Formats: C-alpha cells, structure tokens, sequence
DNA sequence: TAAAATCATATGTAAAGTTAAATAGCAGAGTGACC
DNA sequence: AATGATATGATTTTA
RNA sequence: GGUCACUCUGCUAUUUAACUUUACGUUGUAGCUCCCUUUCUCGAAAGAGAACCGUUGCUACAAUAAGGCCGUCUGAAAAGAUGUGCCGCAACGCUCUGCCCCUUAAAGCUUGCUUUAAGGGGCAUCGUUUAU
C-alpha cells in the first residue's frame, strides 16, 4: 500500500482550435477518477476547467491503474494536436510534506516528470 | 390517568404515532401504544399539480364553453329580431337550416358584392364564434403573441384589407388550411383587427344595397363580439387582502400611495449605511434633508446620484451593495412610481406641465392609489372616486394608470408612523413609541387553519395528524407532552421533492464509486467500507493530508490502523449537540487527547490570540471546507444551551406553526413552557442508531411508527443522560458501559411491538394476534415485566377511507359509437402516434392496402418510432405514382365492451371512477354490482351483477331474491375467507371483466402480493365475505352490517 | 369448464392576462433572550 | 420524456 | 462580534387560491374533396362514370364532463321569449341531515340477543369555501 500521486497540467497551445468534442473527451477521461473523495478535481467542458490547470490524482501503485490513466491521457494529448498535457509523478509522503499553497507547482518541480506533450 | 409523551413522525402521506409512559422526572419507562395512519397525498398523483388547480381549470373551461354557446345563441336571437332571418330559417333545436359552410369566402368576397340573408348571418355568426384574442394587459414572446403580431403587421402593411382576405390569400396557398393546427398559432388575429373588419363590412354592405345594416344590428353584433366579463369583479381584491400588522380591523395600504411610498422611501433613507475607512455610519440629518425631496424632483434616486448630491468621496461606499458587479451604484435607490405615474398621466393628457409639482393633496393621491389597486374597471374606480376629484383628471388616470401590490401596514398606522420616521427615527423606534409591543386551550385540537398553511399537501398531513392526536387523547386522556418529527419532504414543492430524490440517487451512486476507490487504495481492508471510512479518506484529502489540530502529516496506509486517526467533533457534542458534517475533522489520535470538552478556540487559547490559534485558523482557512464548516470550527464565543437548542429543534415553517398552534390551542399537562417539541431529523437518526434500531431492510409502512417511538424518548432527562455520557467519553473517563438507552432491551421491545417479529430475523411468522404478540414479548423479554400490559396489540396500519360519491364521470377522449353493436369504438389517431400494433387495427386495412403497406414500411424503416417515421409528410398515391393528398390522422379500431354516452348521445368514453360496489348474496355465493360516478349523476341504481365471461347485457339481474350484504368504497376494510386462505385488507379496485377484487395489505408489505396488493381475489365462492370498521389509530376493528341498500341520490 | 389469479395497456393541451396570499434565499434597519 | 393509480381486455392457472 | 425567534423594507425564486379570455384536440352532422371494397356500365389497355358503406384533407355548425338550475315576462300548463345568466371531477369540517361503530339507559323473547332512545366517535349521498 505505497501511494503515489500523478500531477497533470492541462493547457491549450493555440495552434489549433479545441472542439467541444475534445473538451468533453478530456473531461470524461479526468472525471473517471474523481469521486466525492476528491470532488474538487471534477472537470467540466469549459475552458476554465481545462485550460491551464493542475490536477493531482491519488493512486495506489502495485496496481496498473496509474499506468492506464497516464496512457489514456498521453493518447488523447497526442491525438488532439491543440491540447498540451504534462504529467509528473510524486510520492505521497513528499506530496503531503509540501506546503499547501502552490502545492502542485512545487510537486511538478520536485517530482519525476513522466511526459511533456 | 397516564403520564405519556405522544411522538409523531409526520410524513407527506403517513403519520406514525407512539405513546411512551414517563416518570415524574420526564423519564421514559414504558411503551404504551403505537400505530400508523396512512393516506393519499393531497395532489395529482401523476404530475404533482394542485387538485384545486385541475378543478378550477375544468370549471373555467366549463364557463368558457357556456359563454361562447350563449353568445352565439344571443346572436341568433338578435338576427331573428332585427328582421334578418325568419322563423322559417330555424330548425326545431334553434339552428339555421343549411347555412353556407364557407364564411371565409363570404367574408373576403363581401368586399365585392352584396350578401343574402344567409350569407350575412353566417359571416356574423362566424365572426362572433371566432373573435381572436384581446390584449388585456395594463402596459420574451410565445407563439400566440408572435402569430398575432405577425398577422397584425401583415394586414397593417398593405395589399390586404381584412384578416379574412389575408387568411384566404396567404394561409391557404402556403399552408393548405386556414385554421390553426395541432400546436400551430400562426393563423391567429387580434380582436381589434376583427372588429375593424366588422365596421368596414357593415359600412361596405350598407352601400352595397343590403337592407340589414341597421344601427341596432351593428351595435348588438359589435357588443357581442367585443364584450367579455372583467377579471376582477370589484369585490375580489378586498376579499383576498389581509389585515394590518398593528390594527387588524384596518386593511393594509397599497404600495402606489403617497403615504405608503413615502414610508418605503423613509425606511430606505433612514436605514442607509455608509462605510468609509473600516467604519460604519448612518446618514446625518443634513444628508437626509439633502436627499429627502429628491425622488419627487427626479425620475430615480440612483445610489450614484446620491453620491453626487452628498459629494461623498471615492473612499466612502454604501453598505449592502455588491460593488463587484460593475456599476453597482446604477441601482435604483428610490422611485416614487405612483407620484411620477400620476404626473406623467396628467402631462401626457395635457392637464399637467413639466417642472411643476403635483397639485393634488397627499390624501387625494392616497385615495387614487387605493382605488386603482383595489378596483380594475372604469365603473368601479369611477363610483369610488369620481365624487372627490375632477372628471378630467379621472379620465386621464383611467387612460394611463395601473396599480397593484399592498404594503402590509394600514393607512392609519402609516399616517401615525411617517411623521415620526420623518423626524429621523427608525421604524422600530416609531412603532415602539406609538404601540409598544392568547386563545383558550381546549382538550382536543381545533381544525388546522388553511389561512396559515397554503400547501394542500401539508394541510392534509397536519389534518390527519390532528385526527391521530384527538384519537389518542379521546382514548388515553390529555398527553403530558407532544414530540414531533416532520419529514424533510413536508413543506416543499413537488419539484423540490423530485430534486432531492434525484440528488439522493446521485449520492448513492457517488458513494458506490467512493467505496470502489477506497477498495482500490486499501486492497486488504477487512469487510465492507462503511461511511466513517470513506469520510476518513475524504477528510484526509480535503485537509491536504494534514492533522487539523497539530498540522503533522498523516500517513495514508495507516489510515485504518486503530486509533491512528480519529473523526473528531470539533465542537464538543456535550455542549453543542452537533453531529453535522460541518463539525467533523480528521485529527491524529496522538494530538486529540487532553483536548477533552474544549472548543478549538478554548483549546488553542484564541482568547489571547496565541500562535497556536493563528496556525489552526490558517489551516482551516486553507482547507477545502465549505464556508459554513470553517465558521463552525472557528466558533469563538457561544451559548451552550442556545446551540444545543438550535441543533435539537428543527425550526422550518411547518414545525414552527405546529408547535405554536398545538401549545396555544390544546391542553397538555407537562412541565415547563415547551410542551410541544419538534425534533431535528439528524438527531432522531443519531438516537435511532445508538438505541439499537437499524434501518429496516423490509419495505412497509410500519417503520414510521418506529421513528415516532424514538421521538417520544427525546426527553430532557434522556437528553441530559446523553450529555453526561458524552462528556465523560470526551474526557476518556464504569468500564465499557455504553450509550444510554430509554430502558434495558429497548430495541427488541420496540421491534417486536412494531413488526411482530424478533429484531434479528424478519422471516419469523408475524404475531398476527394479541395473544401471540404478548407471548412473543413475554418469551423474548422475560426480564422486562413491563413489556406486557393491557394496551399491547399488534400494529395494524390505519388507512384513511375515501367514500366520496363524486368524481370524474368518464375519460376525456371521445370515441365513435356508431359500430357499438359489435364491441368496437373508432378513434382517429395522428400518424405521429401510430404504431404497428395500432396499424393492425386500422378500419381501412382491408380497403386501402397500399397505404397500409407504405405506413408499415415507414415504421419498420425507423425502428418503429412514429415521430421519426412521419416527420416528413405522408401522401396517398393514386395508381400512377403521383402524390395526391396528405395524411395526418387515420381511424383506428379499439375494443369497447362498455362505456359512457356523451355529447348528446353521439359519442362514448371509457369509465373514470368506480365509486361503489354493492355486495349481495344468493344461495351461498356472492355477487358484485359496480356503481360509477355517472350512474350517481344520472340517479340510476344498477341492478346487474358481474359475470366473468359475459357482457353487461348478459349479466346477472338482481331482485328481491337476493340478500343485500353491504357497500364497498375504496379503502374499505374487508375480510375474505375462501377455504384456501383468509385475507384481510383494504378494498382498492374491483375488476369489471373478472369479478375479482384487489385488496391492499395494511402495511403494504412488498413480500406479499404485487407490491403489497393482492390482485385478483375471487369472492363468488367464498366461505365468508364481510366488511369491517377501523379507526384512526388502527384500533377498534369491528364487523359492520347494513340494514338497507343505500341510495345513490 | 367455472372460478380464481396473472399479465398488460390506455389515460387532453397550450397560449395570454388581472389579482391576492404564503414560503425561502440574499441585502438593509431593529426588538427580545443567551455567549 | 416520463413522472401514478385506476379501469379493464386478455390470458393463464387452479380446483 | 456570534446563535435563535420575531417586525418592517427591497430584489429574486417557488408555491397557493380566485378570476377573465383565446386557440387547438376529440366525437356527431353537413358541403366539397383523397383513396378505396362490393356490384353495375364502358374500355384492347390504362383505368374512367354511377349507388350504399368505409374513409384522406379542408371549411362550417352542434356538444365538450356524465348531470342540475336562476331571475323576469307571455301562457291553464306543455311550452315560447329574454340574459356581459349560475352550479357540477377538490379541500376541509361536524352546525343541520344520512349510514356505520362504541357506550349507557329502558322494554322485551329467554344471562344472550333484538329493538328504541340519548351521548361519544368515524365517514358521507350532509355543511362551508360557493356564486346571480
């Protein structure tokens, strides 16, 4: 029961316009993982929720959940050509040892980056 | 003479009740009695609409139909009297024999030629029957307004003279029909337009020969086409008005009234506050004198304009203004709507000059406002005030003014108060200076006053609660105290209840997902993850993984390690009684010790603003907590007793009224002022959990009594026992003892008394009878000798009877009764509703096979969705492949064994309400005679009983050779012993085709029958069939026997 | 085969206006208890 | 879109 | 400065109760019309012309709960005239009126029961909201 944390930063790169379709697609990918436990992470198809946002998803490893999640995010980002997603990983010890304010920026800085696309 | 508390769980369709005997110290000692009254929600079951609203709509369409028919009959009488037609032209009923069926053509061609007697009469009758809409407004849009305005603009534009001409030219060519279709509103005209057509037609026909252009005829016809009754009679408004706050004799004043408007303006002015630099101040006397006359001198006062007039500053702002909103000071601060309205009316009518004050007395403006607000017709306002003002002013005002909306205070009191407020005093000060600052109690509660409660559903709930209260008082004397638990659904609208159903379903799904995630995080967690564990995880993540009390990091993975982390009540339960989620925080077991019964403010010494208090405050502020939770946790100075009371009492409006009413109007032999007590639902559930009664798995109506029992044991003595126990538990201090209970083995006693089975197992056969129940309590509760006594009887659910003899006569769709010799009706069905099953029963299946095959192919092509299949128009082809005529509805056959004759005996509809079933016995066999509402209306007493295979004409006839046993209404208690089983239930429905009956099990236990209903009980060969009597409280169950057969009357 | 259960399927609607009352949320001024 | 409860055709089971 | 209840004002949302109209929809009857089954007539065919019946569309007229009534005037009345004519699917209640239940009297056939009466309640075909 070793807990990791997948920090994702989602943004619009401006090269191509983002369809309402793709917004709903990314929102569905994200919201699959949200519940009442972490309902502050919920994704709407608005530009506010998607463009330029940090989301730290809690994961238990020795389970392929995190890997499948990150794979789906990577596939979507590479397929979308107009949305950029960056994914880092941090251990939950380190994550809760960080200050509350600006926590996700610090976690991305202090974590292991998984992919920048 | 028994000391007992009456607990009531008041639901929207049920009242559970319990009687618990108490000590001399208000201690629960014995469960005297319990029951459940069950009834129908006072609303339309399908839609939730008001019953009175449906009744009123039916009544209004009755009036509309009556008045249209009367208008046309009057017009015919006038046509006869003005020498347009002779007695020869009218049939025996009173209709014109063979009048032309082309009044549109005759209208649009009445602009080119003279008209015959018939053609003129037909044009007039058609104009009066179809007279369009009249704007009744006082002065964004739907289909009606858009269509009316479009047609108005089209005839006003040119090239079209009258709406009939426009109709023929445009509508027929471009639509194929003149009148409106299913949902269409395009071909609709203004009454003003048709009146214009009327005057033009009369003058044109006057020149075109035509003897009948009489003045009398024209005036009569125009009067008939234009006149309609006023919405407000001239007495309605006062009848609905309501009393003053201070003088109940005097009625409240209208808003559009110099005195009342001055009162509103003085309130707003005196209550205005301004914030400068961290400070708050009222307007000074000079500031108020600067502003006071301004709303009379300007259109609007406008906070920004007030700022200008006072030269306030950029640093000074108005209190209670959302300055985030970008032009917050553009809001109207005051607008003397009545003053400027009267002024503008007289200005636009030429009796008033701009830049000059109104020359009318304050009293005169008061009179004008009240008369216009109380009366909406020229006659009424005239009779009211054409005596006290000049007629010129009256004409202008009737031309331009519309007033509504009263001010809750009488003119008398307002006239006393407004000078006192004028000299700078606040409202409270004024009415304190003038007026400073109740009903005998009967043994039985009086009827619930409909004036106070306007929700009909809440009215019925409270009325049935009154029935139950008066029952228990009649049976056991005056109660010592009454405890109430109103459901969350009582007092809310239908949409609100549907919303809370949807949200609780979504919450169930969310909790399922949360449990799944919790399982993923903790694969080796033991058992089902309960609500506390999900809450622990949620609080962990929502507190950023930090202990709230210490700020130390929390180790996920050790989350379920016993005592590692606790869900602590921030405010102590002993002092606040708060078990809401806004008082629960995740702390380390380490740090939440020596905290005791202190609050965070007291624990961290926030009185001295210590470092620890500031750190704690920062932690809770940075956390993902709702503002309410943050405010609660950081609760500094507070009242112990007050907080306990607010959490205990549940003060929604229905509860408030109920407590007030019952305490003030009914005799209660209790200790202290609060002899009526309404419980917080959350605390009732908390006590239910701690006292040993789980949420029952079974689906039946008895659990309501369970809730009532718990509410009865929420006594001050029990409450303080709980408080003391929780205090000790907080300080960690007579070993495993446990939560206090009303008495030993409370849970099992209550469970057995309510359900007739032991607490553990619901598969035990219920103790259906008194002796069996007493044996069960004696066996399972041998230690408790007070469990058995003379009042112990099984819970039988009492169901509100419904023996009303009036109801809906028949279904609202009328079917062709031409072919009723064979058992069929013919209804004409739109293609957008036609289905394969229906298509098989089309009348013209045999005649026109191609159309049938095309329709079938179109439905098959679109997966049998009639709307999608027939979205684009359908046409009957004609041998060669040329589309010919359109199809929009086709005649379909339906089975019709019986029905109700309607529409001058030329239509038939299905039955709606079976009001009675008369039960007769011949030999040793039972026979049922149904009586419907239309039979009651026509006054006919049926004489034919049901036979399963046959139609009504082949039914068993009833004569003196038949004993009459009784009459059944819906929800009459019945017993059927059939030598296969004994069944005892409430008669719900009788089956015309089979002759069987349906009965509801008293508690509607879904285990027995189809959701608690025994559908299809035969009675013809029953050993015994009897009718019973039961009371509210579900007691005194007796057989009853009618002497004579009751009339329908 | 009669009588007693079971399965199954249908239920009138939408535009416009004049009113009054009640509830609740928010904002503002107070009164009365308490902390 | 249904939302519900009643009325009742049609069909199966039981005795 | 918190908490609760209450009074007043403003905005907003929802509901409740009443009223005045409109416009459809449904059934019946016409007029015209679209198909079409029988049977005739005609035709080489295609398919025309007719008569019931079914029935598409359009237009009109009646009815729109089933059922009950009112004010006046003509009439012996059955009916005529006339009207911005009035009720009718609900909720609540127990003052009046029914039915049912219970209690208490009294008389009785043989204690049990039946009447009858009063009182208490439940529910209505009774009353109020509720009309000219």
């Amino acid at each position: 029961s070793m807990f990791k944390r997948a920090i994702i930063f989602t943004s619009f790169n401006g090269f191509e316009k983002v369809s309402r379709t793709e917004k709903r697609r990314l929102a569905k990918i994200i919201n699959a993982r949200v519940s009442i436990i972490d309902e502050y992470l919920r994704a709407k198809d608005t530009n506010a929720s998607l463009d330029g946002q940090y989301r730290a998803f809690l994961f238990n490893d020795e389970s392929p959940a995190m890997t499948e999640f990150l794979a789906k995010l990577k596939a979507f980002a590479e397929s979308c050509t107009g949305i950029s997603i960056d994914a880092w990983e941090i251990e939950e010890s380190e994550y809760v040892r960080l200050p509350v304010e600006r926590r996700d920026f610090l976690a991305a800085a202090n974590g292991k980056e998984i992919f920048k696309i | 003479s028994i000391n007992y508390i009456l607990g009531l769980a008041i639901g929207i369709a049920s009242v559970g009740w319990a009687m618990v005997e108490i000590d001399e110290e208000e201690n629960p000692i014995r469960l005297i009695d319990l029951g459940v009254r069950v009834f129908e929600r006072a609303e339309v079951p399908k839609t939730g609409d008001s019953l009175a609203m449906a009744r009123r709509l039916a009544r209004s369409v009755r009036r509309l139909t009556r008045r249209r028919a009367h208008r046309l009959l009057r017009t015919r009488r006038l046509l006869k009297r003005e020498g347009v037609l002779q007695a020869a032209n009218f049939d025996e009923n009173g209709l014109i024999k063979s009048l032309p069926n082309t009044p549109w053509q005759l209208r649009a061609a009445a602009l080119d030629r003279k008209l015959t007697p018939l053609e003129w009469s037909a044009v007039l009758l058609h104009l009066i029957k179809h007279r369009g809409y009249l704007s009744q407004r006082k002065n964004e849009l739907g289909a009606l307004l858009k269509g009316v305005a479009g047609n108005a603009h089209a005839l006003q534009t040119g090239d079209f003279r009258t709406p009939a001409e426009l109709a023929l030219n445009k509508f027929e060519k471009e639509s194929g029909h003149i009148r409106n279709q299913r949902s269409d509103y395009s071909h609709t005209f203004s009454r003003k337009d048709l009146q214009a057509e009327l005057i033009l037609l009369f003058e044109k026909q006057k020149e075109f020969g035509n003897p009948h252009v009489s003045g009398g005829l024209k005036e009569g016809i125009e009067t008939l086409l234009m006149t309609q009754r006023p919405a407000l009679s001239g007495d309605a408004v006062q009848k609905m008005l309501g009393h003053c706050t201070f003088e109940p004799a005097e009625p409240k004043a209208a808003k559009n009234t110099y005195t009342a408007e001055r009162f509103i303006w003085l309130t707003k002015l005196n209550n205005l506050r301004i914030l400068e630099q961290g400070s708050e101040r009222p307007l000074t006397d000079t500031e108020r004198a600067t502003l006071m006359d301004e709303p009379y001198r300007k259109s609007k006062l406008t906070y920004a304009q007030a700022r200008k007039l006072l030269g306030l500053e950029d640093t000074a702002f108005f209190k209670g203004l959302r300055y985030g909103k970008d032009n917050a000071e553009a809001s109207t601060l005051m607008e003397m709507k009545a003053y400027h309205a009267i002024s503008r009316a007289l200005e636009k009518e030429g009796l008033k000059d701009k830049k000059s004050p109104l020359n009318l007395s304050p009293e005169l403006q008061d009179e004008i406002g009240t008369a216009f607000s109380l009366f909406k017709t020229d006659e009424d306002i005239t009779g009211r005030l054409k005596d006290r003002i000049q007629p010129e002013i009256l004409e202008a005002l009737l031309k331009h003014i519309s007033f509504d909306k009263f001010v809750q205070i009488s003119l008398k009191a307002l006239r006393r108060i407004v000078p006192l407020m004028e000299q700078g005093k606040r409202y409270d000060e004024a009415c304190a200076e003038i007026y400073g600052d109740n009903t005998e109690e009967k043994i039985y509660l009086p009827p619930i006053p409909a004036d106070e409660i306007r929700n009909p559903v809440v009215l019925r709930a409270l009325s049935q609660a009154r029935k139950v209260i008066n029952g228990v008082v009649r049976r056991y004397g005056s109660p010592a105290r009454i405890h109430i638990e109103t459901a969350r659904e009582v007092g809310k609208s239908f949409k609100d209840r549907k919303e809370i159903e949807k949200r609780q379903e979504e919450n169930r799904k969310d909790r399922e997902k949360a449990a799944a995630k919790f399982r993923e995080y903790f694969p080796n967690f033991v058992g089902e993850p309960k609500s506390k564990d999900i809450l622990k995880l949620r609080l962990y993540e929502q507190q950023h993984g930090k202990c709230l009390y210490s700020g130390k990091e929390i180790n996920l993975g050790r989350l379920n390690e016993k005592g590692y982390v606790e869900i602590d009540a921030a405010l102590p339960f002993s002092r606040t009684w708060d078990d809401s989620f806004n008082n629960k925080v995740l702390v380390l077991g380490s740090e939440n010790q020596n905290k005791g019964n202190q609050t965070p403010y007291e624990y961290f010494n926030g009185k001295d603003n210590s470092r620890e208090w500031q750190e704690f405050k920062a932690r809770v502020e940075t956390s993902r907590f709702p503002r309410s939770k943050k405010q609660r946790i950081l609760l500094q100075k507070f009242d112990e007793d007050g907080f306990k009371e607010r959490n205990l009492n549940d003060t929604r409006y229905v509860n408030r009224f109920l407590c007030q009413f019952v305490a003030d109007r009914m005799r209660l032999t209790g200790k202290g002022k609060k002899r009526v007590f309404a419980s917080n639902g959350q605390i009732t559930n908390l006590l239910r959990g701690f006292w040993g009664l789980r949420k029952v798995r079974a689906e039946n109506d008895r659990h309501h009594a369970l809730d009532a029992v718990v509410v009865a044991c929420s006594t001050v003595a029990m409450q303080q026992k709980i408080t003391r126990f929780v205090r000790y538990k907080e300080m960690n201090a007579h070993q495993k003892t446990h939560f206090p209970q009303p008495w030993e083995f409370f849970a099992q006693e209550v469970m057995i008394r309510v359900f007739g089975k032991p607490d553990g197992k619901p598969e035990f056969e219920e103790a259906d009878t008194l002796e069996k129940l007493r044996t069960l309590l004696a066996e399972k509760l041998s230690s408790r000798p007070e469990a058995v006594h003379e009042y112990v009887t099984p819970l039988f659910v009492s169901r509100a009877p419904n023996r009303k003899m009036s109801g809906q006569g028949h279904m609202e769709t009328v079917k062709s009764a031409k072919r009723l010799d064979e058992g069929v009706s013919v209804l004409r069905v739109p293609l957008t509703q036609l289905k394969l099953k229906d298509l098989e029963k089309m009348v013209n299946r045999e005649r026109e096979p191609k159309l049938y095959e095309a329709l079938k192919a179109r439905l098959e092509a679109h997966k049998d969705d009639p709307a999608k299949a027939f979205a684009e128009p359908f046409y009957k082809y004609d041998k060669a492949g040329n589309r010919t005529q359109q199809v929009k509805a086709v005649r379909v056959e339906q089975v019709q064994k019986t029905g109700v004759w309607v529409r001058n005996h030329n239509g038939i509809a299905d039955n709606a309400t079976m009001v009675r079933v008369d039960v007769f016995e011949k030999g040793d066999k039972y026979y049922l005679v149904p009586i419907y509402s239309w039979q009651v209306a026509k006054g006919i007493l049926p004489d034919r009983a049901v036979v399963q295979g046959k139609d009504e004409e082949d039914w068993q006839l009833i004569d003196d050779s038949f004993n009459f046993k009784f009459s059944l209404h819906p929800n009459d208690l019945v017993e059927v012993i059939t030598k296969k089983a004994r069944m005892f239930g409430y008669f719900a429905s009788c089956h015309r085709g089979t002759g069987n009956i349906n009965i509801r099990i008293h508690d509607l236990d879904h285990k027995i029958g189809k959701n608690g209903i025994l559908e299809g009980i035969g009675v013809k060969t029953a050993l015994s069939f009897q009718k019973y009597q039961i009371d509210e409280l579900g007691k005194e169950i007796r057989p009853c026997r009618l002497k004579k057969r009751p009339p329908v009357r």
